């Protein structure tokens, strides 16, 4: 009858519940997300994020990079993918110094220096294992025919 | 119950007010202070509501002055008629119209500019005119100079009678605001008795008079021996011996057995071999079967007869479980607002110009267009630019109507109050989309060049290279092409010929061929689709926040056109709804330009061009656009500096006057700038130093000078910049087509 | 569970078991029921419109080059598209299940619509309705459809193309 | 309830082209820059509400709220400088008359001789 | 003590939580229909009523708003994310508009504005001409 | 914080006050004018800036100065 109401019962409140923010698909998707799923160590956060991500990102410089066309042009793309998670690897580092300081932190909350610090760790690692699992994978492509 | 209810004698008719400008307005009725005053009176002279706070009143002044522009178009269309009677070479045009020049403006032979008087052909000097007129009379049948003639002076007789009309219904019978609110009858006179009733009796005309003349035109009788219009009324035997159905009369179309008249009511699709133009047994057949489908539309609202539906009605059950109580209002809305059905009415006209522009040349309807190319040209451009004004200006209005016209009240929990209540996602949203879609589309023609200039040109985004083919579209195309048989299977011929299909020929020029779409085409399509977005972007922002922002939470009492409210907050120029649809203006010339260019630049090089005998295509610039249109370099190239060769090189012989156009849209485009660039403070503090210097001779007005408003210079800016670039665009177009057609 | 569920219940026959095969079924496996009747419904009303478009020839992909005959389709596609369509419908199901657990969670509203409305409302119940009955005679035009095809050979339209 | 604890913020007015923190301060004793959304079971910053089951919307739940009596006593709070001026020219107790008598905004609204007027009946 | 409102994107966002947030609470007679300055209409309720929005601003033209219904109690507070409350709207009582006794002149200049000094004759001293 | 003065050409209209958005303005007890009434800023700190006081004041020249400063928050006018 009103598939729309105000975020948290809150009028006032700049949000609405709609299908898309408050599904039942929705909300089982986002708290299973590594971002957000309840118990993980920001290390292993990262990893999870890391791994999703160097997988598909060789994928464009592999098949669309300038050395496409060579016999060396899998090995080209993994190089542009590892190229690409260490400028990202930069920017989650220089990220968490300006969100966190550089004081102790207090707490294991991912939103802290040192847990940021491990959760940047993982992503990298992940990443560029990601990265050549996927250069791995697509050194043999299987047919499927029996 | 629908009844018609007049005041009488409602307004003296006397020249007082003439006397008095600005009387409509209590502010400006008590006469200039500055000169601000004066740039008032023009900009708030139709501008009726703010004049009035009566309905009715205001209704009264829009349906005469709706009169009035009924009656400039009588005689703008009459002066058309009378040019083509004793300016023009019309008759010559008819017995030759391949190689005749259609001509319709003599100039005076003056400081000589003569020159512009060209040897245009049948004994005749004249201006090449492009607006379709001797197409379009050969199609009506008009042979003879003396029935343009009493065109024009029946034009005349009605441009008068629609002055009378509208003093008429304004000063003697002005209608009460109970007979304007009548949504259903207008309805269904407007569809019934406008639509149905002109389209009948246009079919009429086609079928007793277009039709004959033309079939005997085509068949090569010389228009001084093809039978006066009369005649084929009352000679049943004259047109036995074109259409033969028409000796057994009107008795099939009683009997039911409409298929007799398949002689001249047909389905053939496709072109006119002879003409190049559409089968005017088709267009009969089509204005016939649409008079009926709109009288049949206009028995739908309920007027007097018990029978019949209520607009409110079917409005209000339209609700569902997304959108609260849906349509409820917009009943009320659409008849007390002048600025909402001026919103939808103004988006509808412009749309469908859009519409017009396409199926026109696509579908070339009048003898002689198609390989008229400096018309077609003319046609496409102009309706185009007509449809995104208009467009703009419907969303215009509805801010209009957000600001003045908008009642919460009338508007708890409908579709209106929750759009309002998620402007903020649907604004992201469509922000998102523009950028998404300016990277992909012009980065697509950035990395071509970059990867051109390089020398790489296997890495381009082309036909011989990475390739974007529009499959999709040419999925429609196919299927449109297999259309004739199978799907519409009565049709003889493809709708259009640009889906597929052979080429016509028509004086050894092409008249239509089929419009092959590759990457180029898919760039250009993601270029218009962008620019769209963008346009869209800015006039539903302004519409959506037109009353309120978190910026400024009070927009609606500063108005629909306010210059800003102060440099505070960061600085808020340019908030107003007005102000919005200042800047879509911009994008829709942005959008308008790219799509006319598209346009002029694919059917010069892959459609119109001259066809030898033998088979042997050789298209006006080559076929060029599939590689040379992938990149800014080619457009710079190969489209502006290649076909500005003739504008810029006409001094001298009878396309001089687009020359000097060319130059003095330039020279105004330039001239824009510097409204829009600069303040008004500036030159207010400029007029200080002019004023000392009058002041200093013992003279000044007590007009006091000032500098125009912050509004009014970006209005003056605006209109100085379309004007220029607009401009430069006619003659641009207008000397390259004379020259290649 | 019979005087608790009223999605499914519509006219002509009303409440319809007549094999007993709802008596003495506990709530869970009453609820495995609607949500597998649900399932079976939704695959096969997707199965049916695209074997409709694969029939009637519009199936534009892989340059259309694929049999109009559905059941030949299926062999002629390769058997990466089919690993992705399992995986996929797996992922899917996973979801599901972690929706499934949820408190409160009714039997097939993956959507979880019930934090908006509820079969206290009339509209709902009867859309739900809709979707039930549609989801059955879908179930039955896939077999029948693929009976025809199969032993009957044609694989089109059968009952209206008579007509006209 | 302090009433300066809005001006003892960290805003330090600049010696030119600054109004400064004016009657109420000049910004929030509270240091917007906090961290964005965190994982399920944790908390962003100090004060901020847990998010349950859907943290990405913890942002969402609002903390901070205005209840009636809060409201009445801040009022009396905040303007007991203008109710103890309006009692110093209208002349403890007096002031508990007219507050309960007609109101304590109708207090701050009236004036000097109108109350005088209103302290005649009793 | 809400008024009847279905909620928009345009309320409030993280700043409301973490610096600042601003409410207004007024007496209306009647159910009323008015318009909320982020978008979209609301009904008054009958009775006392309660609103949180993100700006000042946006609680003064609201109460611009409702001075058109006839409503004139309306007070304005600002609240911090401590729940500490300050009252800011009327200060005093009585509205600004209306000179009111108690109230003591901030910022005036003994002068016409033409007589502010000159700013050579100030540099490097850390002050504007018009603070001097 | 922006800056607002009022100068002693104040004729006491109350328009600036009337004006204000953000109710920076107050109106006070003062002998200079007729009115019995000048212009006061005690609230600079809510200051957006639009200079609407400017406008609505009637004497010439200005007898209310907004001179723009340092921004906060609250002259930015911000929501977020
Ligand atoms: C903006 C439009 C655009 C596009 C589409 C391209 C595309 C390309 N460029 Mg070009 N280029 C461009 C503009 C563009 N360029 C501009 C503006 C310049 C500067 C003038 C260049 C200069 C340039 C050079 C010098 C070169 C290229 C090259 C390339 C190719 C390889 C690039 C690559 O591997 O990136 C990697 C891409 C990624 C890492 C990610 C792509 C984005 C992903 C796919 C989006 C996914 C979103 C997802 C669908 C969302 C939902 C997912 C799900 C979770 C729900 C590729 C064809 C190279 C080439 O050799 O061309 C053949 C090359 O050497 N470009
Ligand atoms: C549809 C609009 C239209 C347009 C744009 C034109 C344009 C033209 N006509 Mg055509 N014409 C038209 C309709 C039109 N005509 C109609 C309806 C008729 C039938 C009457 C004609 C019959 C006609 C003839 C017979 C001729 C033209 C000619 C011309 C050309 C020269 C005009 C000229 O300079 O006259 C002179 C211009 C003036 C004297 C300017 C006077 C302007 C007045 C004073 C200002 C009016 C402002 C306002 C209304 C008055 C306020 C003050 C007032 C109350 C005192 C020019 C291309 C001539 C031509 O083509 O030569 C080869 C020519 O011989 N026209
Ligand atoms: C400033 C406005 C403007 C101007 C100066 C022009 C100028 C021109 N128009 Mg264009 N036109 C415009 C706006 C304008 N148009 C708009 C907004 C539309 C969309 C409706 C059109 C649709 C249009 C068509 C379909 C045709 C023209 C044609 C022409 C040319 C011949 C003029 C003529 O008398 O034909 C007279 C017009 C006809 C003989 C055909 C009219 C057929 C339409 C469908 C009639 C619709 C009338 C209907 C009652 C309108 C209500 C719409 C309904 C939904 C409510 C001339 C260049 C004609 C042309 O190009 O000839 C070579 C032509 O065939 N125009
Ligand atoms: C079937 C009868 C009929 C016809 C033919 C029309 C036609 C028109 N009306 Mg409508 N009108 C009608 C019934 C009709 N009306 C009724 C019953 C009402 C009350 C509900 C209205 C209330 C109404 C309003 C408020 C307005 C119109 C307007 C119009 C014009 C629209 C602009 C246009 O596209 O003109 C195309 C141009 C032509 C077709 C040229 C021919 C014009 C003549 C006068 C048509 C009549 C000839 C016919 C033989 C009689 C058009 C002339 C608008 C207008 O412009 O008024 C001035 C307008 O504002 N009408
Ligand atoms: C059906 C068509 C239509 C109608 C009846 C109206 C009616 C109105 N408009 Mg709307 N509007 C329209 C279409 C329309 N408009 C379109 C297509 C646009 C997009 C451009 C707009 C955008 C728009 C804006 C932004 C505004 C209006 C406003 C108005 C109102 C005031 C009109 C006025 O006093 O101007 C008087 C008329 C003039 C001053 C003439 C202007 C001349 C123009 C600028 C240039 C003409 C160039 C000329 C053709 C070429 C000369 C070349 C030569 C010199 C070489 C009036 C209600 C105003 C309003 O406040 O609404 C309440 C307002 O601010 N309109
Ligand atoms: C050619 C000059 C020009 C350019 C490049 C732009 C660009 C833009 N305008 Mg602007 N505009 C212009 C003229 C221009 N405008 C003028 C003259 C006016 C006055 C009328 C306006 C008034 C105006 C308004 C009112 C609006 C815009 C908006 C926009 C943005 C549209 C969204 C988009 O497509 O982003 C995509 C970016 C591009 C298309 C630019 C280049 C993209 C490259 C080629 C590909 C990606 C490269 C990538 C970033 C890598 C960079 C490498 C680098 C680090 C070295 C876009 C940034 C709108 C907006 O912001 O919507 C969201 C909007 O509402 N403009
Ligand atoms: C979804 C409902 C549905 C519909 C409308 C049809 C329609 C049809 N069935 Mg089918 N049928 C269906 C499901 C359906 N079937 C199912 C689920 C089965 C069990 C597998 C069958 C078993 C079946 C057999 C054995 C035969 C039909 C046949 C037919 C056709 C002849 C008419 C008739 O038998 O009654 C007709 C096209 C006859 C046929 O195919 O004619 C060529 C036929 O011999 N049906
Ligand atoms: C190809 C054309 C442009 C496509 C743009 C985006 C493609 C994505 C698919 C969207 C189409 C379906 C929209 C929902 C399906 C639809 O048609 O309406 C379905 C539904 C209608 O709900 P009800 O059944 O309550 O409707 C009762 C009606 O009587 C309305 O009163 O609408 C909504 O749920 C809210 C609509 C906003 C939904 C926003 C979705 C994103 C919109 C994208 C922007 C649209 C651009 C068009 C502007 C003119
Ligand atoms: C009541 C629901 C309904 C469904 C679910 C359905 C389904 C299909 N129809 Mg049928 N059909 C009608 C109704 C339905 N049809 C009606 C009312 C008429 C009279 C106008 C009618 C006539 C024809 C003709 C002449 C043909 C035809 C076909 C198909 C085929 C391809 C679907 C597509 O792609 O559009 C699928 C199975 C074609 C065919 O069988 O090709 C081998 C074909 O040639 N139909
Ligand atoms: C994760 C992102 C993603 C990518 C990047 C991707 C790409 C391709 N998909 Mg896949 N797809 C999913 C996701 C993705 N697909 C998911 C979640 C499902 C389950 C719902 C799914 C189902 C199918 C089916 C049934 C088919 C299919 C195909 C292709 C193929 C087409 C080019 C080609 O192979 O010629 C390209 C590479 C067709 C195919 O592989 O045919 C042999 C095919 O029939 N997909
Ligand atoms: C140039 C310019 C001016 C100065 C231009 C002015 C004042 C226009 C002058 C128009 C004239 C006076 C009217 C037309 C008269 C002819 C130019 C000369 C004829 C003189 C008499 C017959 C009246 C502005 O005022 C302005 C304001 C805001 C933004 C940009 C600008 C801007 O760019
Ligand atoms: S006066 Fe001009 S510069 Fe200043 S805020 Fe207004 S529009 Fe902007």
């Amino acid at each position: 009858a009103n598939f729309i109401k105000p975020y948290n019962d809150d009028p006032f409140v700049g949000h609405l519940a709609t299908p898309i923010t408050s599904s039942s698909l929705t909300r089982a998707l986002l708290k299973n997300l590594p971002a957000y799923r309840f118990g993980l160590t920001p290390l292993l956060r990262g990893l999870e994020i890391g791994l999703a991500h160097g997988y598909f990102l060789i994928g464009p410089f592999a098949q669309l990079g300038p050395l496409r066309n060579s016999d060396i042009g899998l090995l080209a793309g993994f190089l542009s993918t590892i190229g690409l998670i260490l400028i990202l690897t930069l920017g989650l580092t220089i990220y968490g110094a300006a969100a966190f300081g550089q004081e102790k932190s207090n707490g294991s909350e991912l939103q802290t220096k040192k847990s940021w610090d491990q959760f940047k760790g993982g992503f990298f690692v992940g990443a560029c294992g990601s990265a050549g699992f996927a250069f791995i994978c697509l050194s043999s492509i299987p047919t499927f025919a029996l | 119950n629908v009844q018609v209810f007049v005041e009488k004698d409602a307004v003296e008719t006397s020249f007082a007010k003439w006397a008095q400008p600005g009387h409509f307005s209590r502010t400006l009725a008590k006469g200039p202070k500055t000169t601000t005053w004066i740039w008032n009176l023009h900009a708030d002279a139709h501008d009726f509501d703010s004049q009035t706070s009566s309905l009715e009143e205001v209704s009264r002044k829009i349906f005469s002055a709706h009169f009035g522009q009924l009656a400039i178009i009588f005689l703008w269309i009459s002066g058309m008629h009378f040019h083509g009677a004793y300016f023009s070479n019309y008759s010559a045009w008819l017995t030759d119209p391949i190689s005749i020049k259609q001509s319709s403006q003599v100039v005076w032979p003056i400081v000589g500019q003569e020159i512009l008087n060209a040897d245009v052909g049948g004994n005749f000097q004249g201006i090449q005119t492009t607006s379709g007129w001797f197409q379009m009379w050969r199609a009506e049948g008009i042979t003879s100079e003396v029935e343009l003639y009493w065109t024009a002076i029946g034009g005349l007789a009605m441009s008068a009678i629609m002055l009378f009309a509208g003093w008429f219904h304004y000063h003697k019978a002005a209608p009460k605001l109970e007979w304007f609110q009548n949504a259903e009858s207008m309805m269904n006179h407007h569809l019934a008795g406008l639509l149905g009733l002109g389209c009948l009796s246009w079919s009429g005309h086609q079928i007793h008079i277009a039709l004959p003349i033309n079939k005997l035109l085509d068949a090569g009788v010389s228009p001084q021996e093809i039978p006066l219009p009369h005649e084929f009324l009352i000679n049943r035997d004259l047109m036995a011996q074109l259409y033969p159905s028409f000796s057994k009369g009107l008795a099939p179309f009683f009997g039911g057995n409409w298929g007799e008249y398949s002689d001249f009511l047909t389905f053939k699709g496709g072109l006119n071999p002879v003409t190049g133009g559409l089968w005017l047994s088709d267009i009969a057949h089509h204005h016939l079967a649409l008079s009926v489908l709109f009288i049949i539309a206009g028995h739908m609202y309920r007027t007097n007869w018990g029978i019949g539906h209520n607009m409110k009605e079917i409005l209000e059950a339209h609700k569902g479980p997304f959108t609260g109580e849906g349509h409820k209002g917009l009943y009320e809305i659409l008849t007390t607002s002048w600025h909402a059905q001026l919103a939808i009415n103004l988006a509808m006209m412009g749309s469908l110009s859009i519409i017009v522009a396409h199926h026109m040349y696509a579908m070339p309807p009048y003898p002689y267009l198609a390989t008229d190319y400096a018309t077609q040209l003319s046609l496409f451009t102009h309706h185009m630019w007509i449809g995104g004004f208009c467009v703009v200006g419907g969303a215009a209005h509805g801010a209009i109507f957000m600001v003045r016209d908008y009642t919460p009240a009338n508007n708890y929990n409908n579709l209106l109050d929750r759009v309002l209540r998620h402007r903020d996602a649907i604004i992201s949203h469509l922000n998102w989309v523009c950028i998404f879609l300016g990277c992909h589309a012009f980065g697509f023609y950035i990395h071509n060049d970059t990867m051109r200039a390089l020398g790489r040109p296997q890495d381009m985004f082309s036909d011989k290279a990475i390739q974007l083919q529009p499959i999709f579209a040419q999925w429609i195309q196919n299927i449109h092409l297999l259309a004739p048989g199978t799907t519409a299977p009565n049709a003889l011929a493809t709708t259009s010929y640009a889906f597929g299909g052979d080429v016509i020929e028509v004086g050894g020029k092409i008249a239509m061929m089929p419009i092959k779409l590759g990457t180029a085409d898919f760039m250009v399509h993601h270029i218009h689709a962008f620019t769209i977005h963008v346009t869209v972007l800015i006039l539903l922002k302004g519409v959506l926040y037109a009353r309120s922002s978190k910026l400024i939470p009070d927009k609606a009492n500063l108005g629909f056109r306010f210059p800003c409210d102060g440099p505070g907050r960061g600085g808020t120029c340019q908030s107003s709804s007005w102000d919005h649809v200042f800047l879509g203006l911009f994008w829709m010339y942005n959008s308008i330009s790219v799509v006319i260019f598209h346009f002029s630049w694919k059917m010069q090089s892959d459609v119109w061009g001259t066809i030898t005998p033998d088979g042997a295509i050789s298209h006006i610039t080559g076929g060029n656009f599939a590689q040379s249109s992938i990149t800014i370099n080619g457009w710079l190239r190969d489209f502006l500096w290649s076909q500005a060769s003739q504008v810029i090189q006409s001094y001298g012989s009878a396309s001089s006057a687009y020359g000097l156009i060319f130059l003095g849209a330039h020279f105004i485009w330039a001239f824009s700038l510097m409204f829009l660039f600069s303040g008004r403070g500036y030159w207010q503090e400029l007029i200080e130093s002019i004023v000392w210097a009058h002041n200093k001779l013992n003279f000044a007005p007590t007009i006091q000078p000032r500098a125009l408003s912050i509004t009014q210079g970006r209005a003056v800016g605006l209109a100085h910049y379309l004007l220029g670039g607009i401009g430069t665009t006619w003659a641009f177009f207008l000397a390259r087509a004379i020259s290649i057609t | 569970w019979r005087d608790e569920v009223v999605v499914g219940i519509t006219a002509p026959v009303g409440f319809f078991d007549p094999l007993g095969l709802s008596k003495g079924k506990d709530d869970a496996t009453m609820a495995y029921y609607r949500e597998a009747e649900l399932k079976n419904g939704r695959v096969a009303m997707a199965a049916c419109l695209g074997w409709y478009l694969n029939a009637g020839g519009v199936h534009p992909a892989f340059n259309s080059e694929l049999s109009n005959d559905p059941l030949k389709a299926m062999v002629e596609l390769p058997a990466v598209g089919w690993l992705q369509f399992v995986l996929g419908c797996g992922a899917i199901e996973w979801l599901g299940q972690q929706i499934k657990e949820r408190p409160g969670y009714v039997p097939g509203d993956l959507l979880g619509a019930s934090y908006w409305v509820d079969n206290s409302d009339e509209g709902w119940v009867m859309y739900q309705n809709k979707e039930l009955n549609n989801g059955r005679l879908a179930m039955l035009a896939i077999v029948g459809m693929v009976y025809q095809d199969v032993f009957v050979g044609d694989y089109g339209d059968m009952m209206y193309k008579q007509l006209v | 309830v302090d009433l300066d604890y809005g001006m003892k913020n960290s805003y330090v007015p600049a010696t030119g082209g600054d109004g400064g923190q004016g009657q109420f301060g000049a910004q929030s004793p509270n240091d917007w820059r906090v961290a964005g959304t965190s994982p399920v079971g944790e908390t962003s910053y100090a004060g901020a509400a847990d998010g349950g089951e859907e943290p990405w919307f913890a942002e969402a739940i609002s903390t901070v709220s205005l209840d009636l009596q809060k409201a009445d006593e801040t009022l009396k709070a905040f303007t007991k400088d203008a109710a103890a001026f309006k009692i110093e020219e209208f002349a403890d107790a007096a002031m508990e008359e007219l507050v309960g008598k007609l109101g304590y905004s109708k207090f701050l609204e009236m004036s000097t001789k109108q109350l005088m007027k209103t302290w005649g009946t009793l | 003590p809400f008024p009847t409102f279905g909620g928009s994107t345009g309320g409030w966002l993280r700043a409301a939580e973490v610096e600042e947030k601003y409410a207004i609470t007024w007496t209306s007679t009647k159910e009323q229909i008015f318009e909320m300055p982020t978008g979209g209409a609301a009904i008054m309720r009958n009775g006392e009523n309660l609103l949180y929005l993100a700006r000042k601003e946006q609680c003064l033209a609201l109460s611009t708003q409702l001075r058109t219904f006839k409503i004139n109690d309306y007070k304005i507070y600002r609240i911090f994310p401590s729940g500490e409350v300050q009252y800011l709207h009327p200060k005093d009582g009585v509205f600004p508009e209306k000179v009111n006794p108690g109230r003591t002149s901030v910022n005036s200049r003994g002068f016409s504005i033409g007589k502010n000094p000159n700013p050579a004759s100030i540099k490097f001293s850390g002050i504007t001409t018009y603070e001097s | 914080s922006h800056t607002v003065k009022i100068y002693d050409t104040c004729i006491g209209c109350t328009q600036c006050v009337r004006a204000c958005p953000t109710d920076v303005l107050e109106m006070v007890p003062w002998d200079g004018c007729k009115s019995g009434q000048i212009a006061s800023s005690p609230r600079v700190e809510d200051c957006v800036g639009c200079k609407r006081c400017e406008t609505a004041c009637p004497t010439d020249f200005l007898s209310v100065r907004v001179y723009l400063g340092a921004e906060t928050t609250r002259s930015l006018g911000l929501a977020y």
